[PDB]
């Protein structure tokens, strides 16, 4: 699995509301979280699916 | 917005809902085929949602309409957030009503520690995740210039301004993007970024609509 796996979510500094999911090692599952729409990092997806089947 | 309160059902009539399937940004009605926004929430095929309280529940003073056109700044930098203003058009004329209002540009910049009224869907929360069906409100000052550059440095541009809570606890935060900042009856401001929500030293960060009033006529008199 990445390393990016390990990075904390990042809602990145804009202002938009786009539904997304991150993968949380503490809780050793992906959770939602609001990505702002710019920047950001790579421990973020579109589906719950993506994100366990890539970092969990 | 984080550290609001309810508005009250069609108390800024102004404020439009933009909806891709769910709300994602706010915006400015400027006039009955015009809405402001941030550049950054641009999308093809919004749906503008104009009388909303509740966004969750239609309760019968709404107004869908398609937009025709959506007009990013030309000169707008995704990368810097740099002139982060949209211009919407609807594919028919609004019915302006009392609970349909246009809000007025604004014929000179505001200064620092105007108070102006912020408001959105955007999210509740400055640790965590809660939207509100209905439409929230803030009331901040305009901060100065060295205060902004103080907490954002080397990014600030000319046509942005800074207006919140150095002490943290009442900014606007994601889902409030494209929204309005009004100080007193004008337009001054559209909501844009900011680091995190309601943290200590970093206020919200806002496009200068001051700074655009004649590519705004000028996008509307061409269009
Ligand atoms: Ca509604």
């Amino acid at each position: 699995r990445p390393d990016f796996c390990e990075l904390p979510a990042d809602t990145g500094p804009c202002r938009v509301r786009f539904p997304s999911f991150y993968y949380n090692p503490d809780e050793k599952k992906c959770l939602e979280f609001i990505y702002g729409g710019c920047e950001g990092n790579a421990n973020n997806f579109i589906t719950k699916e993506e994100c366990e089947s890539t970092c969990a | 917005i984080v550290g609001g309160y309810t508005c009250g059902a069609n108390t800024v009539p102004y404020q439009v809902s933009l909806n891709s399937g769910y709300h994602f940004c706010g915006g400015s009605l400027i006039n009955s085929q015009w809405v402001v926004s941030a550049a950054h929430c641009y999308k093809s095929g919004i749906q503008v949602r104009l009388g909303e309280d509740n966004i969750n529940v239609v309760e019968g003073n709404e107004q869908f309409i398609s937009a025709s056109k959506s007009i990013v700044h030309p000169s707008y930098n995704s990368n810097t957030l740099n002139n982060d203003i949209m211009l919407i058009k609807l594919k028919s004329a609004a019915s302006l009503n009392s609970r349909v209002a246009s809000i007025s540009l604004p014929t000179s910049c505001a200064s620092a520690g105007t108070q102006c009224l912020i408001s959105g869907w955007g999210n509740t929360k400055s640790s965590g995740t809660s939207y509100p069906d209905v439409l929230k409100c803030l009331k901040a000052p305009i901060l100065s210039d060295s205060s902004c550059k103080s907490a954002y440095p080397g990014q600030i541009t000319s046509n942005m301004f800074c207006a919140g809570y150095l002490e943290g606890g009442k900014d606007s935060c994601q889902g409030d993007s494209g929204g309005p900042v009004v100080c007193s009856g004008k337009l001054q401001g559209i909501v844009s970024w900011g680091s995190g929500c309601a943290q200590k030293n970093k206020p919200g960060v806002y496009t200068k609509v001051c700074n655009y009033v004649s590519w705004i006529k000028q996008t509307i008199a061409s269009n």
